[PDB]
């Protein structure tokens, strides 16, 4: 049996760590909810 | 059970010890997570039971106790925050500028951040603290890195 436990409030944090790039990708979404790259 | 708004871990005791299989959002008395985290199974909150109310495998979303309530959208311009809730680790905000998934049915925001699979369902937020979607359904790219769609439901 799966169970849930609270982990925090949902709030924006000022001066959070900033990372990650912003790729623009061509993708396909199938009937099973899987994304795949189109090339 | 606990019904306070917030981000929650989704755990199971089926495997070794207590294992985190994902994360979700409690808002307006409804629990929101990705379909692949629970497979649509019922959940426990203390002595209370949460039954599935709506779900869709293609969207990879599911709501419990009521209809999907989250309706904020990425503005397509600004940085957002992933409120990552990794297994065994404290909730932590990570700021990023989303990229884009371009599909035959329109464009979706996407976040290029790497976390364990049990982080799926963690919320992505705008600067007003609104949940614009959930992290955890995406693709593996050319260098082995992970890029998640910003997956959002529809408030009926
Ligand atoms: C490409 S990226 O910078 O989004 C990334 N690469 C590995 C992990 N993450 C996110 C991250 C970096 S430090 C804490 N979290
Ligand atoms: C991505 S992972 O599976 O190595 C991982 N294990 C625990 C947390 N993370 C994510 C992380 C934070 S900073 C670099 N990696
Ligand atoms: C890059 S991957 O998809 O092969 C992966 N392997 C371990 C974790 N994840 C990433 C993840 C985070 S939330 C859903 N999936």
């Amino acid at each position: 049996d799966m169970y849930i436990e609270r982990a925090g409030d949902i709030t924006w944090e000022k001066d959070a760590e900033v990372t990650g790039n912003s790729p623009r990708l061509d993708v396909a979404l199938d009937e099973s909810g899987d994304f795949s790259l189109v090339e | 059970g606990e019904t306070t708004d917030g981000v929650y871990r989704v755990m199971t005791r089926r495997l070794l010890g207590s294992t985190q299989v994902g994360v979700g959002v409690m808002q307006e008395g409804v629990f929101h997570t990705m379909w692949h985290v629970t497979k649509g199974a019922a959940l426990r909150s203390g002595e209370g039971r949460l039954d599935p109310y709506w779900g869709d495998v293609k969207q990879d979303l599911v709501s419990y106790c009521g209809p999907w309530k989250l309706d904020a959208a990425w503005d397509g311009l600004s940085e957002v925050q992933l409120l990552a809730v990794p297994p065994g680790e404290r909730a932590k905000n990570i700021q990023t500028l989303p990229g884009i998934f371009k599909t035959k049915d329109g464009d979706i925001g996407a976040v290029a951040l790497d976390y364990p699979a049990g982080t799926s369902g963690s919320p992505i937020l705008d600067k007003c603290g609104r949940v614009i979607g959930l992290y955890g359904n995406g693709v593996v790219i050319k260098n082995g890195s992970y890029v998640s769609a910003i997956t959002q439901g529809k408030r009926e």
